[PDB]
């Protein structure tokens, strides 16, 4: 039940979520091993994701949510960079996308940080980077991020060594 | 999938050393997120 519709570059939608990408960007103590060497990005295309049932299941848990939390969702926009972008889309987030090895144990981790979300666009640390060329710093290829909406509600506040 | 902290809805990410690193965040109900945008992209090349 999903479409996909093309934003224009002249829509300022685009140009608010283009600007997120951007400014967004940072170093990585990688040294761009995972996700490439980079100050910037190339967008090529922002598709606005319409489905119907996700958007009613968000909307239910986003609600039950607020209810739990004085009526204060707590929702922000965030990215999520993974291989799996497109079964995402047309099925939604589930236990699958969880990241079992993760720093904050097995759930779906977005990123404030764009260039957070790109080191796993590839998969975990970057996988072996690129089908085509097996590049993790692939200037040529084009990559998908995803810009997610999430109710993160009551928070639990890790202080971490990242 | 593992749960949220007792009497939370979610994690938060702080970093600590790194200072210009952004905040990353878990949720434990795949149900709490919407995907609204898929953005196609390349990374630049630094001149
Ligand atoms: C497992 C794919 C993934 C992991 C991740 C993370 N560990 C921190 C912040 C963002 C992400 C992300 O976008 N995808
Ligand atoms: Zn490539």
């Amino acid at each position: 039940g999903t479409i996909l519709i093309d934003l224009s570059p002249d829509d300022k939608e685009f140009q608010s979520v283009e600007e997120e990408m951007q400014s967004t960007v940072r170093e990585h103590r990688d040294g761009g091993h995972a996700g490439g060497i980079f100050n910037r990005y190339n967008i090529l295309k922002i598709q606005k994701v319409c489905n119907k049932k996700l958007w009613e299941r968000y909307t239910h848990r986003r609600k039950e949510v607020s209810e739990e939390n004085h009526n204060h969702a707590n929702e922000r926009m965030l990215f999520h960079g993974s291989p799996f972008v497109n079964a995402i889309i047309h099925k939604g987030f589930d236990e699958r996308h969880a990241y079992i090895g993760g720093m904050f144990g097995a759930g779906i981790y977005f990123a404030e940080n764009s260039s957070k979300s790109n080191q796993y666009v590839y998969g975990i640390g970057g996988g072996t980077g690129c089908p085509v060329h097996k590049d993790r710093s692939c200037y040529i290829c084009h990559r998908q991020l995803l810009f997610c909406r999430v109710t993160l509600g009551k928070s639990f506040l890790q202080f971490s060594a990242m | 999938m593992a749960h949220s902290p007792p009497g939370h809805h979610s994690v938060t990410g702080r970093p600590s050393v790194n200072g210009l690193a952004l905040a990353e965040y878990v949720i434990y109900r795949g149900e709490q997120a919407y995907p609204e945008y898929l953005i196609t992209y390349q990374i630049m090349r630094p001149e």
